């Protein structure tokens, strides 16, 4: 679910995702991580809990 | 007349390389690097994917 984004070489290409696919992949793939660690717009070196 | 005299032989031999190699031709290219560290501004949209 980490949801790493695949990467485009080097020259223009079709292949990978497009940075708009990235976008929001990436984003994503903060919030995730994130969310389970900052729970909202601040991160936590303690860790966050979930009621 | 009188002398005898005593003969080694050689030889060389004569060869173009040169002329083959040349430089056949050469060429280049025009490039848009994203270096990330830009702005839009001028125009938009154009090539899509």
């Amino acid at each position: 679910m980490k949801q790493n984004i695949n990467i485009g070489n080097v020259v223009d290409d079709g292949t990978g995702d497009y940075l708009r696919k990235g976008g929001i992949k990436i984003n994503e793939n903060f919030d995730e991580l994130y969310y389970e660690l900052g729970d909202g717009d601040v991160p936590y070196s303690a860790g966050a809990w979930k009621t | 007349v009188g002398f005898g005299f005593i003969a080694i032989t050689l030889l060389t031999m004569f060869i173009n390389v040169g002329l083959t190699l040349k430089h056949t031709e050469t060429i280049i290219n025009k490039y848009k690097n994203y270096k990330w560290d830009s702005g839009l501004p001028t125009e938009y949209a154009d090539r899509i994917a």
